């Protein structure tokens, strides 16, 4: 909780809020874009939360369609995200990278 | 290209659908619609105004310097 | 069944083939209709300026 | 039968106290829905035509 | 040739069908001479004469 | 369960001839649909001249 | 230098008059199709 | 079953205008697609019913405007129209370029390159369709824009005279010119066709970026109808220009006689020109402003390549939606100071805006997608 | 930053692919001054020469 750390939290949640896709209760991971490594993270998901995640998505696209927002009460809160598809992400870009490596031998 | 059918998976979710000759067209345009434009303005406002403005004032600024250039000074 | 509206469907909207005679009829009268009153509001706007209402002292 | 559209269809007719409903009922694979909607539809059409 | 369409069925779909395309012939009779503006026909139209 | 499904109230949305759940809506369907096919009427009308 | 001058101005009459009837009328056509979408209520029943 | 899905001709309609999937929540921004396809064809019917009675002989050919807006039944409703529609033309495009830009729609690679030649395409179109009236504009404007091919070393000259058909503009160029603007159009389709032709393969972008497969709508009758209410917009705009200001979008000096001997103080592009014509004007060097102009089209060739946020839109990219608005006024900045003549400030004022629009477009913006990927933290 | 292409295949394959793109750049190179008739070089060769 030092001089520099609470200035840059600070200012990471100024950003997330300004960002404003909690507004459509959607998570950071949510918005990512889908290509081929995160297609295969994406893949490699747990039954809940692909189901979770597709559930989202959908009541997002539809409130965008009735260019509607939730009420504050739902927003996604910034200490509450989580993360869940980092793990796996970082897994299949290790995976890549080794094969890439073996490539130039 | 795609088809219906074949496009992703998707499970346990549930649909209500009203059809168009039981409900208003126009049930609260005024009474929610107006509101909602206001927020939709005030959310937008900080991010598209100041580049124009910027913009106004160069444009009247350059307009005035270029008007008084072409009147002479004595001597 | 004594709304306007209800009548209008039972008589003319059911059906497509009186549907689409009803339109090219509803045309036609609009058509004529329309044309009149757009003119007689050009015509009073402009109040003896176009020519019509100055031929008559040119010609016998 | 000879397209393969379904697995089964029922028409029913459930009645109440001045109210009911009248239709139908279908099973099938979910590449067929389609095509049995169009042909359902098409036979009410034509026995009201 | 086409001898297979001679039957009591075939007749009574034509007896079921002359009306509608009875009404699309009106609708199409209509249809040419109001875009052609026939004044044929239309000078015995009531209210439509005055425009000529 | 299943037997908890319960359609949403869209009274917000329902016109107000078919707000009463109390009453036969079969009488005030043709007067919606003369309504809605009016106004096609007059544009295809207004697109034809 | 413009001799069409009448004519454009008595055809413009008829195309504001047209124009503000044909656009509401329109625009009511969208709104009659897309309020069946506009009203939808969507809902996650999970198995636990 | 359907013989609307198993016909060898529907089943191209069937899979590109009625059972297409669509995501449900595209905006108005996503009309100016089919707009396009409304102007173009509109300029094709209209611009055929005017070589009805057009001659490109160089004696003739500004008469025989007259006699079309003189003497022709509806001959000026038909000349005015085929005028204004041309502007609505190029504001439906940089309305659908900026729509792709701002909304990362550009990483679909194909659909975009194929739209940036068909940019260049409508272009050379619009620029040579502005020759065949013969005012005092059409030939100067023909005069710099070959003469731009000069600066090419040591065969510009050759490849300007070979254009001409001769010594200097005459005759020769204006036959061609007709040819040319005659047929240049029906490519313009056919590339067209392949536009669409590579963009089913993936279907539409959205607002937000995320995929939509998860709630797709059938193209009829949602946006077939949406498509209809925007056309009638189109409609409305097109005829308040042809029936109250026809004049108000062009230069006086076209309805002079072309004079080879006195080229007019005052001498402008077209509006839709103007912010190029900035560009190239505001480096005082030939061969150093014609590459700017080139340049300052091409570099959309090279938007893909800049890309550096996880995210695709910037919805969620606050700085990134700050610079891009940055970017509409410096083009505006561009367009005015293009109309303006060249004198101080504008000379400064100009340099200092096209200096501005390759910044934000090469360095600016990546460093703003960086940032934004390392303050979420991946 | 294509920097996945810095190893010893690539520069083996670089080196086995080396020949056929000096050769093709030959072809386009001698196809270019024979379409183009290009007086500056074809001066200088013995035969052709002769038909200026
Ligand atoms: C004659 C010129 C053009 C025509 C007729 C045309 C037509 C279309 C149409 C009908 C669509 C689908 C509907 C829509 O997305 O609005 C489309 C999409 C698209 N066009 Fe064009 N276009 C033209 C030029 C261009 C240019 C100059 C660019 C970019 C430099 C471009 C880039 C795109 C992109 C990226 C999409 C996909 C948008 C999305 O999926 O969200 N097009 N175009
Ligand atoms: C993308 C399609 C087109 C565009 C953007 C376009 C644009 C233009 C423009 C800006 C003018 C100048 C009008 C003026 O200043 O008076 C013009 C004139 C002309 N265009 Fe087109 N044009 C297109 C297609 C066509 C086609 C397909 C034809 C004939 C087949 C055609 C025939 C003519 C003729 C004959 C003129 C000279 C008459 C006049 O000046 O109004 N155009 N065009
Ligand atoms: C630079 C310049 C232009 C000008 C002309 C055209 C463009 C855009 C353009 C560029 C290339 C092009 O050809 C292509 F499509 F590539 F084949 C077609 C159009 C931009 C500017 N037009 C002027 C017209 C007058 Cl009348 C005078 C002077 C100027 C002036 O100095």
């Amino acid at each position: 909780v030092s001089a520099s750390s609470r200035w840059l939290e600070g200012i990471r949640k100024w950003y997330y809020n300004a960002a404003g896709f909690n507004k459509l209760g959607l998570m950071r991971d949510d918005t990512i874009h889908e290509n081929d490594d995160v297609k295969e993270a994406i893949r490699r998901l747990p039954e809940n939360l692909y189901n979770d995640r597709v559930f989202r998505i959908k009541r997002a696209l539809d409130l965008s369609m009735r260019q509607q927002i939730l009420p504050k009460e739902q927003w996604t809160k910034y200490e509450e995200d989580k993360s869940y598809l980092e793990p796996y992400l970082k897994e299949v870009i290790r995976e890549r990278k080794e094969r890439e490596e073996w490539a130039k031998k | 290209g795609r088809q219906f059918g074949h496009l992703t998976r998707v499970r346990h979710v549930i649909t209500y659908s009203l059809s168009p000759f039981e409900q208003r067209a126009f049930p609260h345009y005024f009474s929610k619609g107006i509101p909602n434009v206001l927020r939709r303005t005030r959310a937008c406002i900080l991010r598209v105004a100041p580049p124009f403005v910027a913009f106004y004032l160069v444009y009247t600024w350059g307009t005035q310097e270029f008007e008084k250039s072409k009147r002479k000074n004595p001597a | 069944a004594p709304t306007l509206t209800a009548r209008l469907y039972s008589l003319l909207f059911r059906r497509t083939s009186t549907f689409a005679l009803t339109i090219v009829v509803g045309a036609l009268f609009f058509e004529r209709a329309f044309d009149q009153g757009a003119d007689a509001i050009y015509e009073h706007i402009n109040e003896g300026k176009l020519w019509k209402h100055i031929k008559h002292k040119y010609e016998n | 039968a000879t397209n393969k559209l379904c697995q089964s269809f029922q028409t029913f007719n459930i009645c109440y106290a001045d109210t009911g409903l009248l239709g139908a009922h279908f099973v099938c694979d979910h590449m067929s829905i389609d095509d049995m909607m169009f042909v359902l539809q098409g036979q009410w059409m034509r026995l009201c035509t | 040739m086409l001898t297979r369409f001679l039957g009591p069925r075939y007749r009574q779909l034509a007896r079921n069908w002359v009306p509608t395309a009875s009404l699309w012939g009106a609708v199409g009779a209509v249809g040419l001479v109001w875009a052609t503006d026939w004044r044929l026909i239309l000078d015995w139209v009531p209210y439509i004469n005055g425009k000529f | 369960s299943h037997t908890d499904i319960k359609v949403p109230d869209f009274s917000d949305y329902r016109r107000p001839e078919v707000l009463d759940s109390t009453k036969s809506s079969k009488e005030s369907s043709e007067a919606r649909k003369g309504f809605s096919y009016l106004v096609t009427a007059t544009t295809t009308v207004g697109v034809a001249y | 230098a413009e001799p069409e001058h009448d004519h454009r101005k008595r055809m413009g009459l008829k195309m504001l008059l047209m124009m503000g009837l044909l656009l509401p009328l329109v625009y009511a056509m969208k709104r009659h199709k897309w309020s069946v979408l506009k009203s939808r209520k969507l809902a996650y029943r999970p198995p636990k | 079953t359907n013989i609307r899905k198993s016909h060898p001709l529907m089943k191209i309609v069937n899979n590109a205008f009625i059972d297409l999937p669509a995501p449900s929540n595209i905006s108005s921004w996503w009309n100016f697609g089919s707009l396009l396809g409304i102007c173009l064809i509109l300029q094709i019917l209209t611009g055929l019913f005017l070589a009805m009675h057009y001659t490109s002989d160089t004696t003739t050919a500004f008469s025989s405007v007259t006699h079309i807006c003189r003497d022709v039944n509806y001959g000026w409703i038909i000349r005015y129209m085929h005028a204004n529609g041309a502007s609505m033309f190029f504001i439906c495009l940089y309305m659908h370029v900026g729509r792709g830009l701002y909304y990362g729609s550009y990483t679909f690679l194909e659909t975009w390159n194929i739209g940036v030649i068909l940019l260049l395409t409508v272009m050379a179109t619009a620029f040579m369709g502005y020759v065949l009236p013969w005012g005092q504009m059409s030939f100067w404007g023909a005069t710099v824009i070959t003469n731009l091919l000069s600066a090419i070393p040591y065969i510009g000259t050759n490849l300007v005279e070979w254009i001409w058909g001769g010594f200097s503009v005459d005759k020769a160029t204006l036959t061609r010119f007709f040819a040319f603007h005659f047929i240049l159009p029906f490519i313009i389709m056919a590339i067209a066709m392949v536009h669409l032709l590579f963009l089913h393969e993936t279907g539409s972008n959205n607002p937000t970026g995320i995929s939509s497969d998860v709630d797709k709508i059938p193209f009829h009758p949602y946006y077939t109808i949406k498509d209809i209410l925007g056309a009638l917009l189109l409609i409305l705009a097109l005829m308040l220009l042809v029936l109250f200001a026809p004049d108000l979008l062009g230069d006086p000096d076209n309805y002079t006689p072309a004079n080879p001997l006195n080229t007019p103080p005052h001498i402008k592009p077209e509006w839709y020109f103007l912010f190029a014509y900035a560009i190239l004007r505001s480096i005082p060097n030939k061969l150093g402003g014609v590459l700017a102009l080139a340049f300052s089209i091409l570099i959309l060739a090279l938007i893909p390549l800049l890309h550096t946020s996880k995210q695709r839109s910037m919805m969620f990219r606050p700085l990134s939606q700050c610079l891009f608005w940055a970017l509409v006024a410096d083009l505006l900045t561009l367009t005015w100071i293009g109309g303006q003549p060249v004198e101080h400030p504008y000379i400064t004022i100009g340099q200092l805006a096209s200096v501005l629009y390759f910044l934000l477009i090469l360095v600016l913006m990546p460093t703003a997608g960086t940032i934004e990927n390392k303050l979420l933290k991946w």
